[PDB]
RNA sequence: UAAAGUUGCUGCAGUUAAAAAGCUCGUAGUUGGAUCUCUCUCGGCCGAAGCGUUUACUUUGAAAAAAUUAGAGUGUUCAAAGCAGGCCCGAGCCGCCUGGAUACCGCAGCUAGGAAUAAUGGAAUAGGACCGCGGUUCUAUUUUGUUG
RNA sequence: ACGGGGAAUCAGGGUUCGAUUCCGGAGAGGGAGCCUGAGAAACGGCUACCACAUCCAAGGAAGGCAGCAGGCGCGCAAAUU
């Protein structure tokens, strides 16, 4: 090509959007924003496919142009806005609040939260650097740059940001024994406790996690997001507590639910 | 079978099972080593030394008595030839065949045997280069062969 | 003298050698401070690099290069170019149909720093990847280990 | 020249088994041969054997019971993964009710079933049934 | 015998690649001389102009006169002898007509008593010979 | 494409049906006889650091586009398909429940155990290991409450 | 001979195909050189040469369907201006 591409084929879209094949040829290409194209959820997909508020793309635009949707406390009229992990979506017209959290299947879930909880979010520290005049600067996973952070905050830590003022309230250090969620790879959507960290100079580090039931797995260091200190998360969790079931026990649960239905 | 002959003979030596020195042998290790040194100073290859010891002094196996082989004993003392005895014999035989062949131009059999002998010499020289017994520049040349041995 | 062999002056860019001083400190010794660095990954700096006087901008220890990427190994085969040698890497390629292997080789032109001396043909060399130093050179010699026949 | 000792030993055993002999003499000995004979004896195909110890490579005298149909070796020693074992079982064994493929694994020298139980692969040495 | 070493893959593959050339059909399909010599050039059918009508004597021990036509192909201009298979179909073909010609069924090899004939006529004047023979369609005229 | 075990790695033939060089030497290639049953220190038993003479092999783990193939669920009236759907209504006029799994993905490159098989390695002119003891030269930090 | 994801046939091995809706590459009759722009050596942009080719009052002016239809030719071989 001679420049940036502006379209997205529907079959080439991320598979966690759960788009069907026969609806059309194209899929909504996410706009540039805080989150990556392959790791976000466009506003239209969440607004018409997840919540069933709109039937077509035109109704999504008619909803958005009434300035009803807010993302992280700010009104967004873009229907392809990239909304990502640990983001807060507010609809004051219906009085609803949602937080984008992966489920155990690796898909963003419709997770309703209390309006009191909708006032803050968690962010992962991506970069620490000193700028002009010797002022420290901290860069998070969602492109937020914060000046004068706490001197004890380093990379791979978690900070709590108040969405109204955009300032750090407290933080969680990256240490063994804390609670973490996997944000990418084969174990995406799983929640557990960090066991140990393997350091490989010049390469990727590997971190081992063990869930509540005792199942152990491993991931890369870049795919881990610290949620809470110890066993207590600092956010509300979805229906599944982050434990991945096998196919056999999913079948058993489904059959038990069917037997008790009726 | 033979390396350069169709023959498939089986004649060789069979050492006894026991490795203990016989009771009748009165010689000690030092006396055997002194005999070996005297024979080597007389100008005998280790094979001839072993033959003499077996035939005359009742020394069935020096390695059983002294715990060491003839060549290693000579090297420890320092009375060892620069190049191994087998390669020396091969080069001497090649020199003799080449000297015969120059006066007899029509002896094609001598040419064939000389080719075989030189092939064996090359094999042995490469093996000794691998073990660093010879420097990694030693070469067998027909002209130099007379001076070599 | 021996170092200055080119039409241009050979200097270490990060060392300032014209700092003026009193006449008492000039008599002592005209010893330029050497510039060197640790390349990381557990490789140690050869003593000849720290104590040497050679000038080489492509040296991994006293030059302006960065070692990042893959770390490979080879056997020295040719030493005929200036500060760069040719090594050979041997391997086996698997053929699925016959369930067997075939012998294959590759040749690499790598940069050899003056700090490494007494390097002979047939010894093992550990090289690391860097930015392209020339048309065909992308690796720099990091460690040299002698052959099995060393005495 | 002789390049495989297990092949010669197995060929000698098979030839002596075809002729109805009671004892077989196999030389030279080797610990791989001893392991193979032990694996065969644990399943009752050969019986007790005795190692004659001369000071050079040893010899073995093996008693025969007449239960051995075919014992053979596979050359070269192919690497066998645990998921490719069934293909070798189909190709080499006569039935699924008897017969054993002999493997050398990191745990030791054993049969294919014991390697399935221990969940390990290795290199194929031979077979017997 | 054959080499059974563990590192002999190159030798085995090279030997098989070289000994595949002694197969008649593989060499015929991969050499390119047969394709160059084929009048159709690899096509299933062709169109030609009937130069004339000929009669070919059947090979012994059979005795007959097989009716054929000499035609010239339109794409390359080569001359071809084609067979008109039926009882009395040679009266459906006129000179200077356009005909569709296909193979005889043995991939360039002669079939039956007819010597050196490997093509047959399918349609004449853009109508199939079967329709004319069965009286379903008439000559355009 | 199978039939073709008539291209034969699995798995073909070479006395007479097509076939082994007139004979020997020899480089490359291929193949190759037996044998050998974690560690001090520094820090809070574990943590750091050296590991392993190294590999090959095997078993794990991570990263690995969808679509297709395999495969779980689902009465498109069946099926090829699709990713949909189900439940009570006194009507929920705040409608409720649920799916959109999983397996495979060769070679090469990462990761952690195994130590049989197969390569390779050490002490022979002992300028070889281990525990110590004297002699000389060259530079850095700290302590003499600070500063020379 | 555009490359792969793949397709046909297949006991176990394997043989053949992949222009073609997805991911990369290249091209706009053949070459070459550029302006603008964040991004082009762009051709539903420009400037020349080479080959074709349209209108003309003979002084000049204007070209690029391997985009959708459609037309000629080519062929065994493929749809509505
Ligand atoms: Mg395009
Ligand atoms: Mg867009
Ligand atoms: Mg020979
Ligand atoms: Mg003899
Ligand atoms: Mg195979
Ligand atoms: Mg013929
Ligand atoms: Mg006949
Ligand atoms: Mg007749
Ligand atoms: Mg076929
Ligand atoms: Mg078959
Ligand atoms: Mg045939
Ligand atoms: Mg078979
Ligand atoms: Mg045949
Ligand atoms: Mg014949
Ligand atoms: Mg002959
Ligand atoms: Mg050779
Ligand atoms: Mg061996
Ligand atoms: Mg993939
Ligand atoms: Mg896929
Ligand atoms: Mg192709
Ligand atoms: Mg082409
Ligand atoms: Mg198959
Ligand atoms: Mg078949
Ligand atoms: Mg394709
Ligand atoms: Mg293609
Ligand atoms: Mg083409
Ligand atoms: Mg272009
Ligand atoms: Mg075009
Ligand atoms: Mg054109
Ligand atoms: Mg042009
Ligand atoms: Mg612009
Ligand atoms: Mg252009
Ligand atoms: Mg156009
Ligand atoms: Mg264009
Ligand atoms: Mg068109
Ligand atoms: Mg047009
Ligand atoms: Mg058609
Ligand atoms: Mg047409």
């Amino acid at each position: 090509a001679r420049g940036p591409k502006k379209h997205l084929k529907r079959v080439a879209a991320p598979k966690h959007w759960m788009l069907d094949k026969l609806t059309g040829v194209f899929a909504p290409r996410p706009s540039t924003g805080p989150h990556k194209l392959r790791e976000c959820l466009p506003l239209i997909i969440f607004l018409r496919n997840r919540l069933k508020y709109a039937l077509t793309g035109d109704e999504v635009k008619k909803i958005c142009m009434q300035r009803f949707i807010k993302i992280d406390g700010k009104v967004r009229t873009d229907i392809t806005y990239p909304a990502g992990f640990m983001d807060v979506i507010s609809i004051d017209k219906t009085g609803e609040n949602f937080r984008l959290i992966y489920d155990t299947k690796g898909r963003f879930a419709v997770h309703r939260i209390t309006p009191e909880e909708a006032k803050y979010k968690l962010c992962k520290v991506r970069k620490i650097f000193v700028g002009t005049k010797g002022i420290p600067h901290l860069v998070t996973h969602d492109a937020r740059t914060i000046r004068y952070p706490d001197p004890l905050i380093k990379v791979n830590d978690t900070i709590q940001i108040d969405l109204e003022t955009g300032k750090i309230t407290d933080f969680i250090k990256f240490d063994t024994g804390n609670l973490c969620m996997v944000t990418g790879g084969a174990n995406l959507g799983r929640i557990g406790v960090i066991t140990n960290r393997e350091r490989h100079p010049g390469s990727f580090d590997v971190v081992h996690v063990k869930d509540a039931n005792g199942n152990s797995f491993a991931t890369r260091l870049s795919n881990i997001f610290v949620i809470g200190k110890g066993n207590k998360p600092w956010i509300s969790l979805p229906r599944g507590k982050g434990i991945r079931l096998t196919i056999a026990e999913e079948r058993d649960k489904r059959l038990a639910a069917k037997q008790s239905s009726g | 079978g033979r390396m350069h002959a169709p023959g498939k003979g089986l004649s060789q030596s069979a050492l006894p099972y026991r490795r203990s020195v016989p009771t009748w042998l009165k010689l000690t290790s030092d006396d055997v080593k002194e005999q070996i040194y005297k024979l080597a100073k007389k100008g005998l290859t280790p094979s001839q030394i072993g033959v003499i010891l077996r035939d005359s002094h009742g020394v069935a196996q020096v390695r059983f008595v002294t715990g060491n082989k003839i060549l290693r004993i000579l090297k420890s003392k320092g009375l060892a030839p620069d190049l191994p005895e087998d390669l020396y014999h091969l080069i001497k035989k090649a020199v003799a065949v080449r000297k015969h062949l120059e006066r007899n131009r029509k002896d094609k059999d001598a040419k064939f045997r000389l080719i075989l002998i030189e092939s064996r010499i090359h094999r042995l020289a490469r093996y000794y280069k691998t073990k660093r017994v010879l420097p990694p520049n030693w070469k067998y040349e027909s002209s130099t062969a007379s001076a070599l041995v | 003298a021996d170092i200055q062999t080119e039409r241009a002056y050979q200097k270490q860019p990060t060392i300032f050698q014209n700092k003026k001083r009193v006449l008492l400190g000039e008599t002592g010794k005209e010893k330029l401070p050497r510039y060197y660095k640790n390349i990381g990954l557990g490789f140690k700096t050869p003593k000849e690099a720290i104590e040497g006087t050679y000038i080489d901008k492509k040296c991994p220890f006293t030059g302006n290069v960065s070692i990042r990427g893959r770390i490979l190994s080879g056997v020295v085969t040719k030493m005929k170019m200036q500060r760069t040698i040719v090594i050979r890497r041997d391997y086996l390629h698997y053929i699925r149909k016959y369930n067997r292997f075939e012998k294959r080789h590759k040749n690499m032109s790598v940069h050899l720093s003056p700090c490494f001396r007494d390097v002979q043909i047939g010894d093992i060399v550990t090289v690391g990847e860097c930015r392209p130093l020339s048309k065909t050179v992308r690796f720099n010699v990091l460690k040299v280990t002698k052959a099995a026949g060393t005495k | 020249v002789r390049m495989n000792v297990l092949a010669d030993a197995l060929k000698s055993i098979n030839n002596a088994e075809k002729r109805g002999k009671r004892q077989v003499l196999i030389r030279p000995c080797s610990k791989v041969i001893v392991r193979f004979l032990t694996v065969m004896m644990k399943h009752g195909y050969i019986g007790e054997f005795e190692i004659i110890d001369d000071h050079r490579a040893g010899k073995i005298v093996v008693n025969l019971t007449g239960r051995l149909n075919k014992c053979g070796v596979i050359s070269p020693r192919f690497d066998v993964q645990l998921k490719d074992l069934e293909k070798w079982q189909n190709n080499l064994l006569p039935s699924r009710q008897f017969g054993f493929i002999v493997l050398t694994t990191s745990a030791g020298i054993m049969d294919h079933e014991e390697a399935r139980r221990k969940h390990t692969g290795g290199k194929i040495l031979g077979f017997f049934f | 015998g054959k080499c059974r070493g563990l590192r002999t893959a190159r030798k085995l593959r090279s030997h098989r690649r070289d000994q595949k050339w002694h197969d008649k059909q593989y060499k015929k399909a991969h050499l390119g001389t047969a394709l160059k010599a084929n009048p159709f050039g690899g096509a299933s059918h062709a169109k030609g102009i009937v130069l004339e009508k000929v009669g070919v004597e059947a090979k012994q021990p059979n005795s007959a006169i097989r009716k054929c036509v000499r035609v010239q192909l339109i794409k390359n201009g080569k001359k071809i002898t084609a067979f008109v298979p039926n009882d009395g179909c040679l009266n459906f073909i006129e000179e200077n007509d356009e005909v569709l010609v296909a193979g005889f069924g043995r991939k360039g090899h002669a079939v039956g008593d007819i010597p050196g004939v490997r093509f047959k006529v399918v349609k004449v004047a853009n109508v199939s010979l079967l329709a004319l023979y069965k009286g379903k369609k008439e000559r355009p005229r």
